[PDB]
RNA sequence: CAGAUAUCAGGAGGAACACCGGUGGCGAAGGCGGGUCUCUGGGCAGUAACUGACGCUGAGGAGCGAAAGCGUGGGGAGCGAACAGGAUUAGAUACCCUGGUAGUCCACGCCGUAAACGGUGGGUACUAGGUGUGGGUUUCCUUGGGAUCCGUGCCGUAGCUAACGCAUUAAGUACCCCGCCUGGGGAGUACGGCCGCAAGGCUAAAACUCAAAGGAAUUGACGGGGGCCCGCACAAGCGGCGGAGCA
């Protein structure tokens, strides 16, 4: 295989899930655990123990790849932020630093409209 | 009288033979409820059941099992949201020693020996050294308080 | 702030858009804007501001 | 599952400009906000320099004029009517998801209706204040403060309103002019007419119908409304019942 000494913890935090994308500086996803990953889908899909279990996951994969230091990279609000923080902190990948790596589209396209229910 | 601050409780004295407050809320406790002479001579025949199967004090004994059954957090039922969110809160002193000495009962009258002075006694051997059903759910509700941290920030 | 403006008030200053860190007091860490009153400053003075800000971002000085 | 999600990089696309972004401005009103350039619109302020009553209103008439829709040619990334499956449901056509056509954008056009409302026509002379607040200028401390003229809020005098409220930015006090209504539906409907590719609108009664329709305000029941709270109500401990016989 090869080794990532650093890697970035490119959680894409869906409310349906946190994709914890563990990513190599290079730029490549090298593995990545989301809550279906651990098994959760549908509404624990959405629930923040999910958080936690892909976060903890993706670092397990992480140390499997003997990764260990990690600036975690955040996408958009979900379930488990801060969680899946601290299991990857408890999962041998330190927090480093923490970044919102949120889309702005500063007044631009155009998305659907609306939901009622 | 909740919702209107701290309840005052009745004091409790020691033990006449012993004089140990744990020795007496625990005779309290095993108090089947509607005689006290006679469950005050079962705890008592208890007490040096366990004296001469550990060879020290009873009141010593029975404090080294309280602390090995001690909780230190409790978990309590609160709704929040439609959900079953465990909220575990940091126990009190008095109320770590009931919840103790309430299993220690509990667990005491669930032995199967010849009177529940035996029972009793074996039940505080099994707690003291660490090998009863007290020790055991002082385990397991500490890891079960652990196990849901993620809802322990509400502080209520 | 609360005063009659720094520029209004102190009666001596400028503003430039070439002068990129008098305009970085003002803006925010990403460069977001200010409020109308949130600097205590005589409004011409705050529109100005934000139109060379706006400038600034469009010619890649300020941290847009 | 082919490499979807993702991550990085790149390219394409089309649309709009978050933060500034608000009683703050601008505009006759619909409306105006990424940046640059060009042309252009109007207002306010201090000098009367000047014209020397050239004032106002304004029926007809004039254009402008939200969105939609249609004509003509493009765009379409996305959204998205209409139309597609799935989902609650007795039924979904509906709320929800799974997509997307015209439209939505542009160019040139059409139409003219919106709750196109200060629900307060245009203009002008008077009637306590106070306080936010945009532009200006002056006058008074050593920027500080005042005045003034114009924009723009709220509260509050007089006075007015049925009350609600207006209250120097009137609905108070006056003039002059333009527009409208004469109880409620049937009705902005028939018909004629007018303009319309189309569309519609403008102009618009009557038969018949009822003894009402309505507005302000008062007391009540009504929230998945809140607040203050309190109840072995819950949080907690205990005895339990529901399992069995018996009454």
């Amino acid at each position: 295989k090869k080794n990532v000494p650093h890697g970035a913890a490119h959680i894409k935090s869906t409310f349906n899930n946190t994709i914890v994308s563990i990513t190599d500086p290079q730029g490549n996803v090298i593995a990545w655990a989301s809550s279906g990953h651990v098994g959760f889908k549908g509404s624990r899909k959405s629930t923040p123990f999910a958080a936690q279990l892909a976060a903890e996951n993706a670092a397990r994969k992480a140390q499997e790849h003997g990764v260990k230091k990690v600036d975690v990279f955040v996408k958009g609000p979900g379930s488990g932020r801060e969680t899946a923080i601290r299991s990857l902190q408890a999962a041998g990948l330190e927090v480093g630093t923490i970044s919102d790596v949120t889309p702005q589209p500063h007044n631009g396209c155009r998305p659907p409209k609306r939901r009622r229910v | 009288m909740p919702r209107k601050g701290p309840a005052p409780k009745r004091p409790l004295v020691n033990d006449p033979v012993y004089g140990s407050q744990l020795v007496t809320q625990l005779v309290n406790k095993v108090l089947l409820e509607g005689k006290k002479s006679l469950a005050e001579r079962i705890v008592y025949g208890a007490l040096e059941q366990a004296r001469e199967k550990t060879g020290t004090d009873p009141v010593v004994t029975l404090k080294r099992a309280l602390d090995n059954v001690k909780p230190a957090l409790e978990v309590r039922s609160r709704r929040v949201g439609g959900a079953t969110y465990q909220v575990p809160v940091e126990v009190r002193p008095d109320r770590s020693t009931t919840l103790a000495l309430r299993w220690l009962v509990n667990f005491s009258r669930q032995r199967r020996e010849k009177t529940m002075v035996e029972r009793l006694a074996n039940e505080i051997l099994d707690a003291s050294n660490g090998l009863g059903a007290s020790v055991k759910r002082r385990e397991d509700t500490h890891k079960m308080a652990e196990a849901n941290r993620a809802f322990a920030h509400y502080r209520w | 702030k609360t005063r009659k403006c720094v520029f209004c008030s102190k009666k001596g200053q400028t503003i430039d858009y070439k002068d990129t860190a008098l305009l970085r007091t003002y803006i925010s860490e990403r460069g977001k804007i200010r409020a109308r009153r949130v600097t205590g400053n005589c409004v011409q003075h705050q529109r100005d501001i934000a139109v060379a800000v706006k400038n600034a971002r469009e010619v890649a000085l300020l941290p847009f």
